[PDB]
DNA sequence: AGTACTTG
RNA sequence: AGGA
DNA sequence: CAAGTACTTTTTCCGGT
């Protein structure tokens, strides 16, 4: 058996049509903007840069080892050692992406801190951009405008030329110096 | 209500839904000598309010095609002028309860 | 992209585990089957956020079998790559053919031709690396890749990408 | 058995009803169904890459199936295809088909009336397809004339354009698998005396039913994605696979093939020949003539009981047994092989009266409890006790038949080399004998009642007779002069339940068909309860004693 | 065809008899919500008779000193004598005994007393006089309201339908009447003191069982009623083959067909 | 022995919903068929093994459900289709009431 | 829909087929070694032990009532009266 | 109303007639069903198997596959409701035993 | 042996 | 052709 | 238009032309 999600379609024999998938910022049928919680409430679009997805994974399994040690009753290059130890104790080894994706996040991050985290979900979450976009921006360094309305086409109209380049300028800033 | 004694001509049958929202009833006198409601066979049927059936519908968890049907030209129906969608409330007695309600709606 | 997304697995719970160690059996049914998964619908299942709040449900007993079955709401990390999406990764196998660099869960392929001309293989190098006037991208080499497309296939999905345009390469 | 399918299992909540696209047959199909012949690789038997398996289903049961790899119990067979040289009528669908013509414009493709008549568009209200249908029909029937103008909703002085085309209509009429028309013409007012008389193509049925507006046919009966008229018009042909047309291969060199695959190869012969014959020198009737003929085999193939007489007759003199047929009601699929089936766990025997016997309890012959099985699970509480009777075998009485394994493997206990040596394990089951209190369902035919199907205690007991105590004979209408009954053995913990709890017997004494007792005292006991209830019969202490004794629940007083 | 007609007839979980459209055919199963094996023939005695006989039977009057209660019949008969209070809850009592029997009369248009109706009420009284060994000579220790309080509380108790609106609580008031003119008959205070001679031991046991064994005689939500209609009807018409009107398995073929041109047309003036 | 229209009926008249299921299947007929989410049909190519599912035609190799029904059932839906009729069958609803 | 713990109006008592489909589906879980609620005071018979467990109203298991319209009141074994 | 009444009354007399006692209930819900459609719904293939129930559940009945081909002409949807349409499925009808579902909570299974 | 249907 |  | 025609579901379950 496979996983399901929220959205609810019935394409009664009707099958296709199969669009293609872009930085036209044409997504999935899954990875729409109009997402629903199962609480049944209208929720937007989860994307996470790097960094973020990093501390969430992290955040995440370090709970886990808490649940896991509780029904148990009756510096980036040390972060990797770190991370692999937590990996043994919480998942199930098997899971070779996990190992994979955590080893890429520690050594792919810009923001290693919680609060430069946190700093960099404001200032870009005030933009208006869609999380995809907000997400690349947050992920990818980028230095002239082009830089990034290049790497991230679907900008184009979106954001000024100077106001991407003091955003820019300001991320800069918040790279955590590893 | 238009009572006549032999017929109405298709020429003035033709007149009958000419003028709405208001209605026009024939019937013919020869029907009209008894009261067929009087019968030993014919239950109390009573016309019920748009509410009335509003609340029967919700209280018994209904789509209106769910109800028992009553004809637009059923003699009761006729007699009592009932109206397609109009529900009529059916009290009978019964050698099992003693007293039942049946509903009928209209056709 | 790398999203947060709300999943909901199916689980066939034989009666021999109607315990109390119940929620706690289904929660982890979930994690073998979940967790470490590749969809194409939803990419990388990588990891089951909120284990202490995972929904278990009424879970109905199917007819003849005593079996009950479940439906596990849930919520999860994934990875779902695009074409045109931007990526940053580290280089791994290296051909005449080109360079495999993992992204991620993930490898992407660059062609000999998706990259630009100036950048010419060279076997004799220990490892094989690609040569250019000012770049030498090899084994451990750090490079900036557009997706061009990408196949989904079993329990994987890969993808074959280009360094040719502007602001993509080495690092 | 059937393999494990890491498929999610499902059960099924709609039967979504429609009509096969031309263009859906020749998706789902797995080859296309060439050669009328079977087989025989030029007189070498195996399978052709023309008829019955160009990739369909497999036959040989040894050799697997080619397209799925799994081979005859796994199987169902895989559908093919035969692109008809000429579009052909449904048999089923030609009295719909002649009525849709009935109603629309055969030349247009306009429904005859619209909203603009006050009768229509009554009609037109109408929820009920299949009686919306219906009075369309009666009111487009009559319509003769296509209408180009028509007077709009308020003065007959102007008159509106509702749609083109002036064109007569045909009057319609079948002539036993042909719509031949007639239009009444006009010339110089009169004309008809002596109208047009010409018979309706398929192609050109089928260029009118393709032009028919989705809002049009969606107003009649249709529906654009499952059902569209020209849809009942054939033009690309499912072939069924082997399942469905099983070859009975008596000895190994001999064939058997069934009744459908040889009216299928007369289709594909016809079919062959109307293609060359058109493709080739056309001689223009003899066409006309290969045409009819094929229409008469895709006709007689799903019908063969038709109105217009010729019966398609094998070479034999016996007919064709149709699609239709195989369906057509008690014995034949419905009532046949889904609301009636045959069944194992059954027995069938002669019943005779026991006073012997609680009224609960049926005599079970030990022959018949040492052939019903039951499938017990290992488990801690019965280990033992089962591991006793495997080692009791299948001919002592509390014994066992089968071992049946984690593995799903059924361990024979009359032959395996280790019948002896078996140790069990949890969770395996153990297919034992029928056991005294085992509940059965015991029936006797008719079955007009509730209670001509009853739940009742195991009791194995010698001689070849079903014994049931006597006061359960009115329920039944059993007597002994030589009547026979049925047992079913529940193999489910689950079904057993439902027996013991809601079909005994003893739950069955208080009937609601008249919400009295449905048995009583009977026969011997009722015509000797008077004699001994009489003021003048006294006992003495002797036999007192016994009628005592005999009371299983006495006090002791 | 009366089972092919029927199979998909049942009682679902709001006592209502419906198809597999969810139509509904019957609103309540048989008009009363009631189990066709928990039901048996009991006699309407309120029904028939002289107004007069009537009369000794259910009236009391506490202000007549020869209609009274005897002090044989309970403790407080002395005490009762003149009580206007007490007075008004027996002229209650008698006012209702009245309207029934006006009521059963209107439905049993020929007076017919024997129905069948759950729970026997005939059997309770008859177990509670050999559980409590009841003495036909000592005086009762029931106080009139005791009696008149008691039926009209185990009243509010006979439950068939369940639902909080007047609409379903009516239901329920309906389907619940003639069995309450039975209880009423069988229960009023003349006959439980006089005859039965309970006490209120034995009163508060038949009253409780009554309760029980009324909510036992409901019907299942489950129940294929339709398919046992047919069978129930189809059975017999087995069974009657293995002015003179055309009947039997003809008529029946007749009925069921809605035959138009029927054998026997006749019209009874 | 067989299990008739009939028999049937006695089952449906006790409310014995599990054994008229288990006469029906386990003790007769019972098969288990692959069938496409999308088009309703047994078109499914089940290449259970190396656990490949497949329905061209709909291009299905993920929206695929197994079910179990009477041998017999299969038969009368493969029937059905030969005869142009096609017996969709859909694992959940869409009409409620 | 769901119908709400206040605001059910089913019986309060079982129905002879839920008593039925609860021991059966009790006798077929205990078989297929599933854990007993109760002490088998000496007891084998998987229905017998559904009884008992029945008896001291220790199933662990919850009866949907469904209404025509699809709506459901959800019952457990424990609030269920026996008079059964 | 009155149609139910002589109905009723003519059926109860073929019973009668025998001497023979069916339970009214039986006889009511037959005579309420012939009733219900407004007119008089006969017994037959022309009078209720031509009804709005299940394609599936009136095939099995007398007019077999010619219903079945109209179903796939007006594109027809069983409900799956009826009772012969999961003994046609193999599936466990909606009687008595399966009239409602059964689930395990998982607080009461923790509480014991 | 009946009913809508069908054909003269 | 037989069986209840 | 009507008469006379065909079909149909026409009770259930159990040796061998
Ligand atoms: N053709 C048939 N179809 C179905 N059931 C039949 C049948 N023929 C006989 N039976 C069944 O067999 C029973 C016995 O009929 P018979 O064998 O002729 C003896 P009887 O007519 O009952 O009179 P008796 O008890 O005084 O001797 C019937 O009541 C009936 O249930
Ligand atoms: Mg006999
Ligand atoms: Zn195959
Ligand atoms: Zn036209
Ligand atoms: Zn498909």
């Amino acid at each position: 058996v496979s996983t399901s999600t929220f959205q609810t379609r019935r394409r009664r024999l009707k099958k296709v049509e199969e669009e293609e998938n872009a930085a036209t910022l044409q997504l999935g049928q899954e990875f729409q903007l109009k997402q629903i919680n199962h609480q049944g409430e209208e929720e937007e679009l989860i994307a996470l840069n790097l960094s973020e997805a990093r501390l969430v994974i992290k955040e995440a399994l370090v709970e886990r080892r808490r649940a896991f040690k509780r029904s148990q009753k009756k510096t980036r290059e040390k972060e990797l050692e770190s991370i692999d130890v937590l990996l043994e104790q919480t998942t199930g080894g098997n899971n070779k992406d996990l190992k994979n994706t955590m080893q890429y996040l520690t050594n792919f991050s810009r923001f290693r801190d919680q609060e430069t985290v946190g700093a960099v979900i404001q200032l870009l979450k005030s933009t208006g951009l869609h999380p995809f976009e907000v997400a690349q921006l947050g992920s990818l360094a980028c230095d002239t405008a082009d830089e990034a309305k290049t790497l991230i086409p679907s900008l184009n109209n979106k954001i000024s030329d100077d106001e991407l380049e003091r955003i820019l300028k300001e991320l800069s800033n918040l790279e955590t110096l590893y | 209500i238009f009572v006549y004694q032999n017929n109405i001509t298709p020429s003035a049958m033709k007149l009958v839904p000419s003028i709405p929202p208001a209605t026009i009833e024939t019937f013919n006198e020869a029907a009209l000598v008894v009261n067929i409601t009087h019968h030993e066979l014919v239950p109390k049927h009573i016309r019920l309010s748009s509410d009335e059936k509003r609340e029967l519908l919700k209280r018994y968890r209904l789509k209106e095609s769910q109800l028992p049907r009553i004809q637009r030209a059923d003699p009761v129906a006729l007699y009592l002028g009932l109206k397609r969608g109009e529900v009529v409330k059916i009290i009978r007695k019964s050698e099992t309860s003693g007293r039942y309600a049946s509903y009928r709606i209209c056709m | 992209m790398f999203f947060i997304k709300d999943l909901s697995l199916n689980i066939t719970l034989h009666p021999s585990f109607f315990g109390p160690r119940m929620k706690q059996y289904l929660k982890t049914k979930l994690l073998e089957e979940v967790e470490g998964s590749c969809t194409g619908k939803f990419g990388y299942i990588l990891c089951v956020l909120d284990y202490d709040n995972i929904d278990i449900q009424r879970g109905r007993i199917l007819p003849t079998d005593g079996s009950a079955e479940f439906n596990v709401k849930y919520r999860a990390v994934v990875f779902k790559p695009f074409k045109g999406e931007v990526v940053d990764g580290t280089v791994v196998s290296c051909s005449q053919h080109g360079f495999e660099v993992q992204v991620g869960p993930m490898k992407v392929f660059v062609t000999k031709h998706l990259m630009p001309q100036d950048l010419t293989f060279n076997a004799g190098s220990n490892p094989p690396s690609y040569q250019s006037s000012e770049d030498v991208i090899t084994i451990k080499s750090r490079i900036r890749v557009k997706i061009e497309g990408c196949i989904s296939q079993v329990s994987s999905i890969h993808a074959i990408g280009s360094i040719k345009e502007d602001y993509l390469g080495a690092i | 058995g059937q393999q494990y399918s890491s498929a999610p299992l499902r059960t099924v909540k709609e039967v979504q009803f429609g009509l096969f696209s031309p263009e859906e047959v020749r998706a789902i199909s797995v080859a296309k169904i060439r050669f009328p012949e079977t087989m025989d690789e030029t007189q070498t038997r195996a399978k052709i890459g023309g008829l019955n398996d160009p990739r369909l289903g497999s036959i040989d049961r040894n050799l697997k199936c080619q397209t799925c790899q799994e081979g005859m119990n796994e199987c169902p067979g895989h559908f093919g295809h035969i692109d008809l040289a000429k579009p052909v009528f449904h048999v089923g669908f030609i009295a719909k088909i002649k009525k849709v013509c009935e109603c629309v414009c055969m030349h247009c493709g306009k429904l005859l009336l619209d909203e603009h008549n006050e009768l229509m568009r009554q009609a037109l209200a109408i929820k009920d397809s299949k009686k919306r249908f219906a009075a369309i029909w009666t009111l487009c029937k009559t319509k003769m004339v296509c209408e180009t103008d028509v007077p709009s909703e308020d003065d007959p002085t102007q008159l509106v354009s509702r749609g083109g085309c002036g064109n007569t209509q045909p009057t319609i009429r079948k002539d036993g698998l042909k719509l031949v028309g007639s239009w009444k013409k006009d010339r110089a007012t009169g004309d008809a005396d002596e109208p047009e008389l010409r018979v309706l193509s398929t192609e050109e049925i089928l260029n009118i039913f393709k032009h028919i507006s989705v809002k049009d046919f969606t107003s009649l009966g249709f529906n654009e994605v499952f059902s569209r008229p020209e849809w009942m018009i054939l033009t690309c042909l499912p072939v069924p696979p082997p399942p469905v047309r099983p070859s009975i291969s008596f000895n190994e060199s001999q064939r058997g093939e069934d009744d459908l695959t040889f009216k299928l190869a007369d289709i594909l012969k016809a079919n062959i020949s109307l293609e060359t014959l058109e493709h080739n020198g056309a001689p223009h009737h003899a066409i006309e003539e290969a045409e009819s003929l094929l229409q008469f085999h895709v006709a007689t193939y799903m019908d063969n009981d038709i109105a217009g007489q010729p019966q398609a007759l094998q070479k034999s003199g016996r007919p064709v047994k149709s699609i239709r047929a195989r369906l057509k009601g008690k014995e034949g699929r419905i009532r046949g092989n889904l609301m009636g089936k045959r069944v194992d766990f059954s027995a069938r025997t002669v019943i005779s009266g026991d006073p012997n016997l609680e009224l609960d309890q049926v005599g079970v012959p030990k022959s018949i409890a040492k052939t019903l099985t039951y499938p017990e699970v290992v488990t801690p509480y019965n280990i033992d006790r089962l591991t006793q009777l495997v080692r009791n075998g299948p001919n002592e009485h509390p014994g066992a038949k089968y071992v049946i394994r984690d593995s799903g493997d059924r361990i024979d206990l009359r032959y395996s080399k280790r019948a002896g040596d078996i140790q069990l394990q949890y969770g395996w089951k153990v297919e034992r004998h029928i056991m005294d209190n085992d509940p059965v369902l015991f029936n006797r035919q008719p079955s007009l009642h509730k209670m001509s199907m009853m739940a009742h205690r195991v009791k194995v007991i010698p001689y070849s007779t079903f014994r049931l105590n006597l006061s359960v004979t009115s329920p039944y209408n059993a007597d002994f002069d030589g009547d026979e009954m049925n047992l079913h053995v529940p193999q489910s913990e689950e079904t057993r339940a439902e027996l013991s709890q809601l079909c005994a017997v003893p739950l069955q004494i208080v009937s609601p068909q008249s919400n009295k007792p449905c048995m009583g005292i009977v026969q011997d006991t009722l015509c000797g309860i008077r004699k001994l209830t009489l003021r003048d019969t006294f006992i003495e202490l002797d036999q007192v004693l016994n009628m005592l004794y005999w009371v299983p629940d006495w006090d002791g007083v | 065809r009366l089972v092919k007609a029927l199979e998909d007839i049942m009682v679902h979980y709001d006592n209502t008899t419906r198809n597999s459209l969810g139509n509904v055919i019957q609103f309540i199963y048989g008009e009363d919500g009631m189990d066709a094996a928990h039901i048996e023939k009991q006699s309407l005695d309120t029904i028939g008779g002289s107004d007069a006989a009537f009369e000794k039977r259910y009236r009391v009057d506490l202000l007549n000193t020869d209609h009274t209660l005897d002090p044989s019949l309970l403790e407080s008969g002395s005490e009762i004598l003149g009580d206007l209070k007490l007075q008004v809850l027996l002229d209650e009592e008698y006012k209702q005994l009245v309207k029934d029997r006006k009521f059963l009369r209107e439905v049993f248009v020929d007076g017919e007393a024997n129905w069948p109706l759950p729970v026997n009420i005939r059997r309770i009284i008859q177990n509670a006089q050999q559980t409590f060994h009841i003495d036909h000579t000592k005086p009762s220790d029931l106080t009139i309201k005791d009696i008149v309080l008691g039926v009209k509380d185990l009243q509010e108790n006979l439950l068939v339908l369940r639902g909080k609106n007047e609409i379903i609580q009516n239901a329920q008031r309906d389907a619940v009447t003639l069995f309450c003119c039975l209880l009423r008959s069988r229960l009023a205070t003349r006959r439980v003191l006089q005859e039965y001679r309970l006490t209120k031991q034995a009163f508060d046991w038949v009253l409780s069982n009554i309760e029980a064994q009324f909510l036992r005689s409901v019907v299942h939500p489950g129940e294929m009623v339709g398919v046992l209609a047919a069978q129930s009807i189809g059975e017999p018409a087995t069974q009657m083959t293995l002015k003179k009107v055309t009947s039997g398995v003809p008529r029946l073929k007749e009925i069921l067909n809605v035959a138009k041109n029927m054998k026997t047309p006749s019209l009874t003036v | 022995l067989r299990f008739g229209e009939m028999e049937r009926d006695c089952m449906i008249a006790h409310g014995a919903a599990s054994f008229l299921k288990e006469r029906l299947m386990e003790a007769s007929d019972a098969f288990r068929v692959h069938i496409c989410g999308i088009c309703g049909l047994m078109t499914v190519i089940a290449k259970l093994n190396h656990n490949q599912f497949e329905c061209k035609g709909c291009d299905n190799k993920i929206d695929i459900y197994q079910i179990h029904i009477p041998y017999a059932a299969k038969l009368l839906f493969q029937e059905l289709m030969a005869m142009n009729i096609t017996p969709r069958l859909y694992t959940d609803r869409s009409r409620d009431f | 829909k769901a119908i709400p713990k206040d605001q059910r109006a089913t019986t309060p008592y079982m129905t002879k087929y839920e008593r039925a489909r609860i021991l059966g589906t009790r006798a077929l879980q205990i078989s297929m070694n599933a854990p007993v609620f109760v002490d088998l005071e000496g007891e084998t018979d998987p229905l017998r032990i559904a009884m008992k467990e029945l008896a001291e109203k220790k199933i662990p298991l919850v009866i949907r009532r469904y209404l025509p319209d699809g709506s459901f009141e959800d019952w457990s074994v424990e609030e269920l009266i026996v008079d059964l | 109303e009155a149609g139910r009444a002589a109905l009723y009354k003519e059926v109860y007399n073929v019973i009668a007639s025998d001497g023979s006692y069916v339970n009214y209930r039986h006889m009511a819900l037959l005579v309420d069903v012939m009733t219900t459609q407004g007119g008089l719904t006969s017994v037959t293939r022309h009078g209720f198997n031509r009804s709005n129930t299940g394609a599936l559940m009136r095939c099995s009945f007398e007019e077999t596959v010619e219903i079945l081909f109209e179903a796939g002409a007006s594109a027809e949807l069983d409900d799956c409701r009826g009772v012969s349409e999961n003994v046609i499925l193999g599936q466990m009808a909606p009687i008595g035993t399966g009239a409602f579902d059964v689930m395990i909570d998982e607080e009461s299974l923790v509480k014991y």
